């Protein structure tokens, strides 16, 4: 159907079915250096996102359901507005200021989970 | 029982490539990473780490990096091949003090013009140290003509020793020893991890170390082997000694076109009278400082030993004198007035100036330093010494130098590079 | 609390709570080449460790409990000394000579596990 | 026993016990550039395969049992011929033309599985 | 049913960039990876692989790599532009044997001195092949003056063909064919995987292949198309033929300064008498060897065919003679004494020597080979031939060459580069 970013204007729940479409598009000596820098950067950016998913316990997934509650102060909206009316670009603007808080919480709940699972073994 | 852990705080000694960072330069210009305005430092509690400043490869990297930057900065500048001609020289005799008698030569020559069909008769002033008498008693050549090509530094690139920060690549870390009274080797407590080194100014000098860092509490003596007379002793002061240098001659500059788009910067007539370049060191300060140095040398040589200071041994000008670049000109000052004592206003050190410079210890790549107009005045801090021991009841110390690695070793002595090794295993009591 | 390597002088069980702190810090043409080599190497080293965890069955984890027994000959100490007195730097020296043996055993038990799990499906 | 590619002439079921052997072997300015390009490429190729395993739900595995049926039209052979007579080089030629079909099916079944698992939580 | 496997031993033909490894060189110096002292080789049981030496891109890479290294090694050396002047030449007539009569020229000229105001009258000896008579019957110019700039090789960089190992990057592998009696194309059993190639010496030559590897059992004839007379035939011997070459003239060298830091290395007077350079090939050995070559040619041309050997056809010196570099000097030897027979002590091959060399088949980049002092003696192995078939009951073979790729193709014929493709799928009987 749609190709890369074709779902950008779609709602969040219509999109998020195309996650593999975007994931797969992330992959004279002076010209050689400029291109190696571009390629090295693409790899480094990719790996930082993968490392981050790993420490949150979401390695290998495109959709990862976590064990952190949603604070209503981050966005006081119902699922109907978020998944049926909004697009991902709009959502990203709405909660930009809470991104680092959420990320810190995700890392911490994984550290606790990982240890509890060791004690049970 | 085996449990695998990743992200374990373990490291090993390692050698890697560090990158430069910084807040018209010869050295760090645009090929340098902007610094972090709020750099981090982390104290490591209960960590003892062995450091060895004499085997620190950060010194070798800095030496290589500054030489390569130096050369890259001269590569595009004007070649002075047309200047290696027979010169007709006389003495500059107008209002010359005795100290300058015979120091300046007034030389005329036939130089290339923009057009290949024409030559021009031009003249310029040279220092006696820049020329060689040949044959015809007035005939001279530049000193480098039988050895190497000479290029003119571009008079837009300054030699100011702007500080460079070295930073580790990911996977590596730089450990810093904060143990006061650390003598360069062995273990030390009080180790911290830093993202980058402090800024280090690539100041080039012999005998006296200028504008560096100071010891926190006491004057320190550091050496690879204190009983080996073949090794140098680095001395770090805990207080600066101020030195004031000058070239009290109002010079002018003239531009001689030597080709289609190229020019030679020549020294023109000098305004006012002619005086010798010199440096002033406060005498009382020097004596107090020397006081402290001897007190510390006695810890290794005996408190009933006679410690004598003497001037340098023979060798080339670059070795026997205190060489430095200030105001854009290269000075060679006589330090025999500083190192002339048994045990322990101002002291005036006369200086010579050169225009043709052979950097480091290389042969084959000479540069011409364009003259600076006006009068030069410099104020700097002596922060240390390079001494060599001459050697049964007495020891004599003399000024040393000429090996630039000794001037960086004195700033990088606190840093070590290690490699992070995040995997490890240990017994636990669980089973998959 | 502590930043990068701040736990280096701490005991093994006090440390190992800071694993994400260290994991996240692992990420004129001549100058360009020197820096690309440094960046390429950082990536290659990172990936070798991740590949190794993968073949041992520990992908995506910071703490991975395996199915290999501990030979008392590698280190005849009780959990109390290892986790409460020793630091990780000391431990690494103590068992340096057994690292390759342990790694070989981890790879082999995973190969057997992976096959048994195929036969059960 | 065997080193890299030593199992190349072995049958498919004799091979496939050596998967870690091959997996571990995948890891003047002009000379510097040529070598950086070779190293950057090795990393990019490695990561594309890992990304692909991830979207199929096989992250971290050397053997991954999926939920896609085998169409007899891709290769009408019994397990005895495939695993006991054929080598992997022969097999690769036999089904080369169906590789993209199979890959598309693997991606799609994972997308459906991943969503069903979200609804169950 | 679909099961995914990763790490599957599957590969495809591929072209990649190989890197050099090795255990003052022109070629591999410091821009080369140190080798593994204990390299691996893995025999692949039951693997048949198709090889084609004529389409092997490892040859193209080696050709490009050696030319680029060659040029990088001349780039920083002294330019001899000042030498392209009118020369005044006479004959060297002192104690000259007949074979050398007219071979050496004694030439004087006005050369640049370190100073731009002065010239010097100097002289040097040149070989007849290095100069062109112009106009005034004594006036000459160097041969390259109407074609190209010439540079002097730095007399510190040797031309010794130090062996280079080619190694595959990760994700790739090099397969080696160990099948004895492999003729360069088609499938072969007995394939092994290697980390790197054996060391290959970048020996440059025409007609005769020197210091290479030998066939394991029989002399082998290899060609792209044996019935196409437009293709060359490479012949690999199973035994070496020893060849001894020399320049029996005690030469001296003199250094002429031609500028500020530059010098020309000229041939000075020659000590002793003047004799012709030559190479000795054992006659019996050559005959036995040629014996074996014909026996094998008959397999393709008929055992009732008359196989004749003949000398080279016309062309330039670089084509019609056996060119090689030994002892640092470039020899052009006459091989008509080796290829003069129907079917099938020592044979002496006279040689000429040149100082001005145009490498490969390029025009525009000439080099001057500085003279070597003393007397040159070389001992080397002839390991093969390059033959061209001249073509109804007889066939004539003549020496060929001039295309350097043929000299590497003869060493790299056993290697193939493949790409590893670790993913695969297969039906299994399990379900997620
Ligand atoms: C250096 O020598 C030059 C001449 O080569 C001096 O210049 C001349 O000075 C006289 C003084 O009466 C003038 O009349 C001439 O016209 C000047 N010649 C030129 C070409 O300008 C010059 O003053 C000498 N400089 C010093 C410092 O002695
Ligand atoms: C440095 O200055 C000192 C004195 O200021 C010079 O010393 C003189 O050197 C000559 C050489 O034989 C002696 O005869 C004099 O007696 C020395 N004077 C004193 C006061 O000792 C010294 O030569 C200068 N050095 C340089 C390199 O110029
Ligand atoms: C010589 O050393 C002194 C003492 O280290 C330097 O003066 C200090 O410079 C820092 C820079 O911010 C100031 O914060 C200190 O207060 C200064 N100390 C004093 C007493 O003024 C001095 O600048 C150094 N001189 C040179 C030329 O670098
Ligand atoms: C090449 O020619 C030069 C002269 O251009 C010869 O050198 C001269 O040899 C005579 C012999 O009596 C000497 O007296 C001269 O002094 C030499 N001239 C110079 C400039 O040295 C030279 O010997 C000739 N070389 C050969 C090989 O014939
Ligand atoms: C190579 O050596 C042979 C003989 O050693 C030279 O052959 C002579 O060539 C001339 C050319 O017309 C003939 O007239 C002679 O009869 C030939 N001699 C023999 C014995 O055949 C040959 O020219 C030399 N080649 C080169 C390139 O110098
Ligand atoms: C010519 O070929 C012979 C035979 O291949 C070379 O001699 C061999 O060199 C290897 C090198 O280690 C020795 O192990 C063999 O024992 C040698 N064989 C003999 C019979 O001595 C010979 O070195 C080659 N010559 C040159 C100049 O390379
Ligand atoms: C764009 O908005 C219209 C409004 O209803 C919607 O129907 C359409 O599907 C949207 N585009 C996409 C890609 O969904
Ligand atoms: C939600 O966020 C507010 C601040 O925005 C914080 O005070 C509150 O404790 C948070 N709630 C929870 C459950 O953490
Ligand atoms: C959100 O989507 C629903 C879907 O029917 C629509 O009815 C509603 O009006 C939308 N709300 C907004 C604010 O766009
Ligand atoms: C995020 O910070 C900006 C800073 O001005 C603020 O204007 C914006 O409203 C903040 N966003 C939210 C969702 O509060
Ligand atoms: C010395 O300086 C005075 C100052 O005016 C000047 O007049 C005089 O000519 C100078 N001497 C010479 C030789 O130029
Ligand atoms: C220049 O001054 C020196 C001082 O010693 C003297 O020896 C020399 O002869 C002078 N030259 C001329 C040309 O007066
Ligand atoms: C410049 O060239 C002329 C040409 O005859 C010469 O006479 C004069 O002495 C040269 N000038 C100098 C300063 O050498
Ligand atoms: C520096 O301190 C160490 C500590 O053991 C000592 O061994 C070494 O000799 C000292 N260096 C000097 C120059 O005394
Ligand atoms: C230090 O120098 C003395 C001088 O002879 C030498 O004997 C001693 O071995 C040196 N120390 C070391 C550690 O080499
Ligand atoms: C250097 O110049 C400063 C300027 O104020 C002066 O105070 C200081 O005493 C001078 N130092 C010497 C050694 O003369
Ligand atoms: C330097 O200190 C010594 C200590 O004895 C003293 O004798 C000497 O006069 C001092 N020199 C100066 C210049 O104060
Ligand atoms: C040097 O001073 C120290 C200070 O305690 C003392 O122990 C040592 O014996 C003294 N040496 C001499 C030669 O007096
Ligand atoms: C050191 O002082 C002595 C005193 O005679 C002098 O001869 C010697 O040349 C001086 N050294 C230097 C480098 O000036
Ligand atoms: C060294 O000290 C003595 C003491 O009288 C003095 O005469 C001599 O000039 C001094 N040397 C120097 C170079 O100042
Ligand atoms: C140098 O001479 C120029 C001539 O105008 C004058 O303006 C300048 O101030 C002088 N410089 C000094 C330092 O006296
Ligand atoms: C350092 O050792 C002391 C000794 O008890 C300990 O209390 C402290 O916590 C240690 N440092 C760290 C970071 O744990
Ligand atoms: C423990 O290691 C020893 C050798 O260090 C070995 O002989 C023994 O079999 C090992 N034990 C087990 C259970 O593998
Ligand atoms: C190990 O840690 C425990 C904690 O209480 C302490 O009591 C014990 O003495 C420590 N042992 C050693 C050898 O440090
Ligand atoms: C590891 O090998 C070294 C080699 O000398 C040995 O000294 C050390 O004791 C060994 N370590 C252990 C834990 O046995
Ligand atoms: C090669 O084929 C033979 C035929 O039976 C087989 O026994 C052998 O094991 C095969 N090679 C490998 C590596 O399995
Ligand atoms: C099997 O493949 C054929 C085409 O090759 C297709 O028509 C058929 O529907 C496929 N079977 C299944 C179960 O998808
Ligand atoms: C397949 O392998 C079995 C193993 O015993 C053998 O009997 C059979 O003949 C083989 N078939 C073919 C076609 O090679
Ligand atoms: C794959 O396509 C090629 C194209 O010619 C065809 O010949 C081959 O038989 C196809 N393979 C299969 C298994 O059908
Ligand atoms: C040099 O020798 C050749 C030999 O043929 C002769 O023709 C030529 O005329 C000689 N030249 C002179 C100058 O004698
Ligand atoms: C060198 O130049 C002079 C200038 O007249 C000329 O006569 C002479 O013949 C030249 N020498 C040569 C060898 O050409
Ligand atoms: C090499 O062997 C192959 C095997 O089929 C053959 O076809 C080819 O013609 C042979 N090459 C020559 C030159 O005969
Ligand atoms: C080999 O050369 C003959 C010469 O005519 C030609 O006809 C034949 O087609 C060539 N073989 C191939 C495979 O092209
Ligand atoms: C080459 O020199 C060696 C040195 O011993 C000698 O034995 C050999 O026979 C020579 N070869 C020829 C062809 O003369
Ligand atoms: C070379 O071999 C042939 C074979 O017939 C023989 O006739 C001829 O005389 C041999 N030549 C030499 C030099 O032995
Ligand atoms: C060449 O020798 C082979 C060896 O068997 C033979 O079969 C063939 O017929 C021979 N050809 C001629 C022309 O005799
Ligand atoms: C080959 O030999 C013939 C014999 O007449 C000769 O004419 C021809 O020039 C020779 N070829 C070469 C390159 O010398
Ligand atoms: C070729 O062989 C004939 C046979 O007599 C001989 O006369 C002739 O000189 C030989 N040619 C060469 C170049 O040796
Ligand atoms: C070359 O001549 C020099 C002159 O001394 C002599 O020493 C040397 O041995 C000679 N070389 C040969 C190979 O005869």
């Amino acid at each position: 159907f749609l190709g890369f970013l074709g779902a950008a204007g779609s709602t969040m729940g219509a999109a998020s079915m195309t996650l593999t479409v975007q994931a797969r598009n992330l992959l004279l000596t002076v010209w050689g250096i400029k291109q190696l820098q571009a390629r090295v950067l693409a790899v480094e950016r990719y790996l930082r996102d993968q490392q981050l998913l790993g420490i949150w316990g979401c390695s290998g997934k495109l959709i990862c359901c976590t064990n952190v509650p949603w604070n209503s102060s981050w966005s006081n909206r119902n699922l109907s507005e978020i998944w049926d009316n909004m697009t991902w670009l709009q959502w990203d603007k709405e909660i930009s200021n809470y991104t680092q808080i959420i990320y810190g919480l995700l890392e911490e709940s994984q550290n606790q989970q990982e240890k509890n699972e060791q004690d049970l073994l | 029982w085996v449990t695998v852990y990743y992200g374990v705080p373990v490291w090993k000694d390692a050698e890697t490539t560090l990158f430069c960072a910084s807040d018209h330069n010869v050295w760090a210009t645009h090929a340098c990473v902007p610094t972090d305005p709020n750099p981090q430092e982390i104290h490591l509690e209960n960590v003892t780490e062995e450091f060895n400043m004499w085997k620190n490869n950060m010194v070798e990297q800095m030496h290589t990096d500054i030489i390569s930057l130096w050369d890259q900065s001269l590569k595009p500048c004007v070649k002075l091949t047309p200047l290696c001609v027979t010169l007709q020289c006389t003495n500059v005799t107008n209002n010359i003090t005795d100290d300058m008698r015979g120091e300046l030569k007034n030389c005329s020559f036939n130089m290339t013009t923009e057009l290949r069909d024409k030559k021009q008769k031009v003249y310029s002033l040279f220092y006696r140290l820049d020329v060689v008498q040949i044959n015809s008693n007035k005939e001279y050549r530049l000193i480098n003509c039988n050895t190497s090509a000479i290029t003119q530094a571009c008079p837009k690139v300054s030699f100011e020793p702007i500080p460079i920060h070295y930073c580790a690549p990911a996977g590596f870390a730089i450990l810093k020893c904060k143990d006061k009274k650390f003598n360069g080797t062995g273990p030390c407590p009080s180790v911290s991890t830093v993202q980058c080194t402090h800024g280090i100014k690539p100041v080039v000098s012999t005998q006296l170390l200028l504008n560096g860092s100071l010891a926190e509490e006491e004057v320190m003596i550091r050496s690879e082997n204190i009983t080996n007379n073949a090794k140098n002793i680095l001395v770090q002061f805990n207080t600066p000694v101020q030195i004031n240098c000058t070239r009290p001659n109002n010079n002018t500059r003239k531009s001689i076109r030597i080709g289609p788009g190229q020019a030679f910067y020549a020294t023109g007539d000098i305004i006012g009278d002619i005086r010798q370049a010199h440096c002033n060191v406060s005498k009382a300060t020097w004596n107090e400082t020397l006081g402290k140095v001897v007190k510390q040398l006695r810890k290794h040589f005996g408190n009933n030993t006679i410690i004598r200071f003497a001037n340098s041994s023979g060798g080339d000008l670059e070795v026997t004198t205190h060489s430095f670049n200030c105001g854009g000109e290269f000075f060679y000052c006589n330090t025999s007035g500083l190192f002339n004592s048994t045990w322990i206003d101002s002291i005036t050190l006369p200086c010579r100036i050169k225009q043709i410079i052979n950097m480091w210890q290389r042969i084959g790549q000479a540069m011409y330093a364009p003259p600076i107009q006006g009068v030069i005045r410099c104020v700097s801090n002596i922060t240390g010494l390079i001494l060599t021991r001459d050697g049964s009841t007495t020891e004599t110390f003399r000024p040393g130098g000429g090996d630039m690695r000794d001037n960086w070793r004195s700033e990088l002595y606190k840093y070590k590079v290690v490699k992070i090794e995040p995997l490890g295993v240990a017994p636990t009591r669980c089973k998959r």
